[PDB]
């Protein structure tokens, strides 16, 4: 969304709809910053799942302030179902959510009224009251599958060998250099697509092209010769016996290199 | 040519200290 | 299981919500307790602008004074070049980020210019806790440290070179306090208390 | 020295003359926070320095393998085994004293007999 | 190392460069033209064939190391990359913003860029696959051990490189004379990127006497020296606690508080972070740069340039400034003297560049010449209208004869000697000269002498007796150089396993967090560092993360220094453990993982086959290079050292170091010694300048230097 700021000429009341103005009484909303391993994380930040589906159930005793989360069956078994929400910080300040969404662009004391300002529709939707990380609990039947999971991280390569051709070395060496098979590849044939425009001409007679050049001086008055001649299908060596004969090239001016009617023929 | 490990010594052969130590 | 305890629901948010909005994370960098809904003069205004000459820029009082006293007053190429490749996702960070999130209030008292902070911004999730008790799940997606910057009257950039240079001798311990004493390069806030007085006086 | 800093700024604060009172004020550079000076003392530099010598002593100094074991008395818990090493202030002209650490209550006993 | 090289960096170099596009502007006088075209050359995968010869009359057939030596050919193999090209055209309308589309022109395709030299027995050489009487029938020796290239007929092997390792923080006390005192400078370093060094040095003015001692860094492609606060509020972090916080890390450290001060008495009057880029961006040495572009320009010699091997990406600007305050610490505990100047000598800080690395970066530089004639024949085909072929846009003579050149003559360019011909006199000078290394040497250094760290690692008596000698070592017996893994799965192993990110970090509060160094890339700090290195020493010997990474926990400086880059040069050692069922130390191999062993070598002269990767799974041997040797007790024998305590006067007098808290024991002591050491008997009875001249003179010995 392209705009420009400092706008002392209130344009924005006709060029947005929508208050620039931070929204903000949602900003008690209580919101907890938690922190998750990759198989949780890529299980609940992914755009294809989260259909507002229930995702788990949490449970706060309050005689030490434990928390723990109990995930349903449906996802998935390899999974743990109980884990435990470690406070890393009891009290959070100074942090806060916002979302940020598009506008309707539709229907000393020196300054300057230009800024380069882009305004987006900003609300603040929450405040960071606990900073919360998860860990999986020791007890569970999957705690052993997360520890395997983990090593494997460390234990698997995702960079695969290098492709060693087994074929007969000639029969590799056939495409290379002197060869007999012709490039059929259309890449970059520019010379391919250059070469077969040909453009010929006839010699219409002397009248005929010198009422077409009048016409077209009178149409527009400076022309070069690459336009003209693509104006007037013409040959160059014809081209130039009329053109000298009724015109004249410019070689000092702004528009040099170019041919214009004589200044007899331009009251005309 | 010879590729020796008995280190015979390069007599005759101070212009290497020389352009090692050309500035005073 | 006894039921001796508080027991919460937690569901995720539906998509259908998620769409053309990004749930960003606001963090200030500041020693004591920053309230958007107390301690900033509302309107705030949190916007995406151009940082560069601070303290030229006009505050948003200012700006509405001004279109008050303004509606008043009228009532051979190159053909081929080389590309070097870089990875889409960066190239749409860098030109989303390219202009710093800016947190102003109405009279430029609280200025916040927000640095993104690429570290951990994929492993946030919110809980936001529901009216009912019940948890709903946000995946955070980008994180921002806001700085507050003009508090207290920063210098220019041609004579802090006139400073840093060495024909000038020892820089004074309290030049800030001489050149406020004397009123140079004051704050946005004062600057903006000192128009709105000198409108409202006539 | 005890640096301190402004609690609006988070700038070091610096000393002022006053006049008014005769009184030393810890005053902000930038945003002017002002306020009494605890202590009269604004500049300390130590020629002879003897801070740094037990540094890197963490709660499992016991847990290095390389560090030597002694069996000298701990004078707070009577115990013989303990770590011990030379000083830490790597300077050319600091001395060979030993520091020794309790491991069951993490007491830093030195061998040192001028101070004792 | 050959292997290493050709199974995976090959891959690597292809695929960093692998695609290369050119637009081709519509340069439209009319608006009948307004087409914009966009030609994409993308490489894919690489193959390599086995060693081939290709003769005069284009018959090209298998080549084999007998053949090549016989006549003076290259025992070279060649590489193959799959090119796909793809063009896209657009509608030029001006102001609107071009949108490019496949016209379905999309050839794909395997061709030749060039003969890579192939080192013997190798994973693509002819005899690795080959017994020992297919060696017989193939004319080559099954003593001969391979570890060489034959280049026009003559076998060269690649003298190890020794260098300084890079990504490390090394503090040095400069002359007397010089107004700066002391230098903390890093050599950055990064190895999935363009590979080029950035040297930032930290350095504090002024000596000792005086009074004004700042600190000044040197940023990449700035003219001058910045201040380090300025450098600080450009990164972004204002005020003066924050610095100090980020640079110091005790609150009651106020030696280096007061060392400080004036280096924010210098800074004082930039008090905003477009002050301070606008600052970097004046003293930018490229002077092109607009007025009001300069503040981008240092942003992006922040994001790009400082500090590198942390980072290329932006928003990592709080990573490189408790990088630039660890590095400032470092300097001001070294002039406070709390630590000396780092030793230039360590062993731990250097690597030795193997035909691996050598090769790597020599088909780099050729590779990018390559990329570079293919755009340049492109958009010359392009300009003039000519036809493109991909046999001209491949100059493949520009690989093989930049390889082939390199390794004929030591030049390794377009540093001398790194290749030699092989020394052929004796069987033991032809494994001398393969496990020879080679170090460089204009600094302050004293590299000649025989170093503690060359414990166990190279010879302590092999070496040249003239201007090579210290600088040529020769490797001990059991010491091996690792190959370089990946360091992103144990990054986010520590990340899943407590180590906090470095964002969310306040050293105030965290007192006694640990510091955790990946590759030298300040990652994070954990609270409880003893089970974090418990769990990732049992995952090394367990064999779930790889041996040759090297894992040190310095306790006293409350840090976890995790290696896994190529160079390092490590040792085998026994692994004693607490044993508490006989209440002392003692070693994890047993007498059954002996007679294993011994049951496994005598049916190679049925039971399973227990081997020295078999040891090193379950964790009876660990790897250990000299870093890691500074934070472990090896015992030199098992059964005197270990077990808790009339002697015969002819032996020798053996101390028993009255320690028992052991973690590592030496397998042999013989094994510190060399190839030629190891000819010599009873070399522990000798004067050592006379194992010397034996380790020297036993290469010009005569006896069978091959069966064939
Ligand atoms: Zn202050
Ligand atoms: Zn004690």
């Amino acid at each position: 969304e392209v705009f420009d700021g400092n706008d002392i000429e209130n344009n924005e009341t006709k060029v947005y709809e929508e208050s620039l103005d931070l929204d903000l009484e949602r900003s008690n909303r209580q919101v907890w910053l938690v922190r998750l391993p990759m198989f949780l994380a890529e299980k609940w930040r992914d755009r294809n799942n989260l259909h507002g589906q229930e995702l788990g159930k949490i449970r706060i005793n309050k005689d030490g302030s434990k928390i723990t989360l109990l995930l349903n069956e449906n996802d998935n078994d390899s999974i743990p179902h109980e884990y435990d929400l470690e406070l890393t910080k009891k009290v959070v300040e100074n942090e806060y959510v916002f979302t940020e969404q598009n506008l309707k662009k539709y229907q000393r004391d020196r300054y300057i009224p230009y800024v380069k300002t882009i305004p987006k529709k900003t609300a603040i939707v929450g405040t960071v009251c606990h900073e919360c990380q998860v860990m999986p609990s020791m007890n569970d039947p999957n705690y052993h599958k997360i520890v395997e999971q983990r090593r494997n991280i460390v234990k698997l390569n995702n960079k695969e060998r290098i492709t060693t051709l087994d074929e007969t070395v000639g029969v590799t060496m056939s495409h290379t250099g002197m060869s007999m098979r012709s490039d059929n590849s259309n890449f970059l044939k520019v010379g391919r697509e250059k070469a077969k425009s040909n453009i010929k001409s006839i010699r219409m007679p002397k009248k005929e092209i010198l009422d077409y050049l009048f016409k077209l001086f009178d149409e527009y008055d400076y022309w070069s010769l690459k336009g003209l001649k693509e104006r007037t299908r013409q040959p160059e060596a014809h081209l130039k016996e009329c053109l000298d004969k009724v015109a004249t090239l410019v070689k000092k001016g702004p528009y040099a290199f170019k041919y214009t009617l004589r200044p007899e023929y331009k009251k005309l | 040519n010879e590729n020796f490990e008995d280190f015979d010594v390069e007599h005759f052969s101070d212009e290497e200290t020389y352009e090692e130590k050309p500035q005073f | 299981d006894p039921n001796e305890y508080n027991e919460f629901p937690l569901r995720a948010i539906p998509k259908e919500d998620l769409e053309n909005m990004r749930t960003h994370l606001l963090k200030f960098q500041s020693k004591k307790k920053i309230n958007p809904v107390t301690d900033f003069h509302l309107p705030v205004r949190l916007h995406r602008k151009d940082t560069r000459n601070l303290q030229f820029q006009l505050t948003r009082a200012e700006i509405v004074q001004r279109q008050k006293e303004i509606s008043e007053y009228k009532k051979l190429r190159r053909k081929t070049r080389q590309l070097k490749v870089l990875d889409e996702n960066a190239k749409k960070l860098r030109f989303e980020e390219f202009y710093p999130w800016v947190m102003e209030d109405f009279d430029g008292y609280n200025t916040w210019v927000g640095s993104y902070e690429a570290g951990n911004s994929d492993s946030y999730v919110l809980l936001s806790v529901e009216d009912d008790g019940s948890f709903t799940m946000i995946p955070a997606d980008k994180v921002y440290k806001f700085t507050a910057r003009n508090k207290y009257a920063t210098l220019t950039i041609d004579e802090a070179e006139k400073r840093m240079d060495k024909k000038s001798g020892e820089v004074p311990r309290w030049l800030m306090k001489h050149l406020d004493n004397i009123g140079t390069t004051t704050t946005r806030y004062d600057r903006t208390r000192r128009k709105l007085k000198a409108v409202a006086d006539q | 020295t005890t640096f301190r800093f402004c609690r609006d700024c988070n700038n070091m604060l610096y000393p002022r003359e006053d006049k008014e009172n005769n009184r030393l004020l810890f005053e902000c550079r930038t945003c002017s926070y002002v306020e009494e000076a605890g202590s009269p003392l604004v500049y300390r530099h130590e020629l002879i320095t003897n801070i740094g010598e037990t540094a890197g002593v963490v709660q499992d100094i016991g847990s290095d393998p390389t560090l030597p074991r002694s069996d000298r008395e701990c004078p707070k818990c009577h115990s013989r085994e303990n770590v011990f090493f030379q000083s830490q202030q790597r300077r050319k002209d600091t001395s060979m004293v030993l520091f020794f650490v309790c491991l069951s209550c993490s007491h830093i006993f030195t061998s040192d007999q001028k101070n004792k | 190392s050959f292997n290493q090289f050709v199974d995976y960096t090959l891959q690597d170099i292809i695929c960093e460069d692998s695609t290369l596009i050119l637009e081709q502007l519509a340069q439209h006088t009319t608006e009948s033209d307004n087409i914009s075209r966009k030609y994409e050359i993308s490489f894919g995968k690489i193959y390599v064939t086995k060693p081939m010869v290709n003769e005069s009359d284009g018959v090209t057939h298998a080549l084999y190391p007998q053949e090549a030596r016989l006549r003076n050919l290259t025992y070279s193999s060649g590489l193959f990359v799959d090119v796909k090209k793809r063009t896209y055209e657009a509608i030029d309308v001006p102001g609107r913003e071009l949108k490019y589309e496949l016209i379905a022109e999309e050839s794909e395709g395997k061709v030749f860029i060039g003969r890579l030299p192939i080192m013997l027995r190798s994973k693509n050489c002819y005899l690795s696959e080959a017994t020992e009487s297919d060696l017989y029938k193939l004319k080559e020796c099954p003593f001969d051990m391979g570890g060489y290239f034959i280049i026009n007929g003559s076998e060269k092997v690649l003298i190890a490189q020794e260098r300084s390792a890079g990504n490390i923080v090394q503090v040095f006390k400069k002359a007397a004379p010089s107004p700066i005192s002391h230098v903390a400078e890093i050599r950055s370093a990064l190895e999935k990127g363009s590979r080029f060094i950035s040297t930032l040095q930290v350095k504090l003015y002024g000596r000792e006497g005086s009074s004004a001692r700042t600190i000044k860094a040197t940023l990449p492609y700035i003219k001058q020296d910045i201040p380090i606060v300025i450098i600080f509020r450009a990164l972004g972090i204002i005020p003066d606690g924050e610095i100090l916080e980020h640079i110091c890390y005790d609150v009651n450290d106020w030696q280096m508080l007061e060392m400080l001060k004036p280096c924010v008495e210098d800074g004082f009057v930039i008090q905003d972070r477009e002050t301070a880029l606008d600052f970097i961006g004046r003293r930018g040495t490229a002077l092109g740069i607009k007025k009001e572009k300069r503040i981008q320009y240092a942003k992006d010699i922040l994001q790009k340039e400082f500090l590198p091997h942390i980072t290329q990406l932006e928003g990592f600007e709080s990573r490189k400034a408790f990088f630039l305050g660890y590095m400032i610490n470092r300097l001001l505990l070294c002039a406070l003297d709390r630590k000396d100047q780092d030793d230039r000598d360590h062993f731990g800080k250097k690597r030795l560049d193997l035909a691996g690395p050598l090769l790597a970066q020599l088909f780099k530089t050729l590779f990018k010449k390559l990329t570079k004639d293919i755009f340049r024949y492109m958009q010359r085909t392009v300009e003039e209208a000519h036809d493109f072929n991909m046999k001209l846009a491949i100059n493949a003579k520009t690989i093989t004869s930049g390889l082939k050149y390199a390794l004929a003559t030591g030049n390794w360019g377009e540093r001398a000697g790194v290749s030699q011909v092989l020394n052929r006199y004796t069987y033991s000078s032809t494994l001398s000269h393969l496990r020879r290394t080679n170090t460089p040497i204009g600094k302050l250094a004293k590299p000649r002498q025989l170093h503690n760290t060359h414990w166990g690692l190279v010879c302590p008596a092999e070496t040249p007796e003239g201007q090579a000698c210290g600088l040529v070592k020769n490797l001990s017996l059991m010491s091996c150089i690792s190959v370089g893994t990946d360091p992103m799965p144990i990054i986010t192993f520590l990340s899943e396993w407590g180590m906090e990110p470095l964002e969310d970090y306040v050293p105030h509060q965290s007192p006694d967090a640990t510091r955790v160094f990946v590759n030298g890339v300040w990652h994070g700090v954990h609270r409880n560092p003893a089970r974090l290195m418990e769990t990732l020493r049992t995952l090394r010997r367990k064999g779930d993360i790889n041996p040759e990474v090297s894992m040190i926990r310095d306790i006293r400086e409350k840090e976890l220094k995790i290696f896994t880059d190529a160079g390092r040069v490590y040792r085998p050692l026994f692994i004693v453990e607490d044993d508490e069922s006989l209440g002392h130390k003692e070693l994890k191999v047993r007498k059954g993982h002996i007679a294993k062993l011994m049951a496994t070598e005598y049916q190679d002269i049925d039971v399973e086959e227990y081997t020295w990767s078999s040891l090193l799974n379950e964790g009876l041997v660990e790897y250990i290079d000299a870093e890691e040797e500074e934070s472990i007790l090896i015992a030199m024998q098992p059964e005197d050292l270990e077990p808790a305590e009339d002697v015969d006067p002819a032996k020798r007098i053996r101390v028993s170091h009255h320690a028992t808290t052991f973690t590592h024991c030496e397998i042999h002591p013989s094994m510190i010694l060399g190839v030629a050491a190891s000819i010599i008997p009873f070399p522990d009875h000798n004067q050592s300048p006379r194992n010397t001249y034996q380790s020297a003179m036993g290469k010009q010995a005569m006896g069978v230097f091959l069966t064939n």
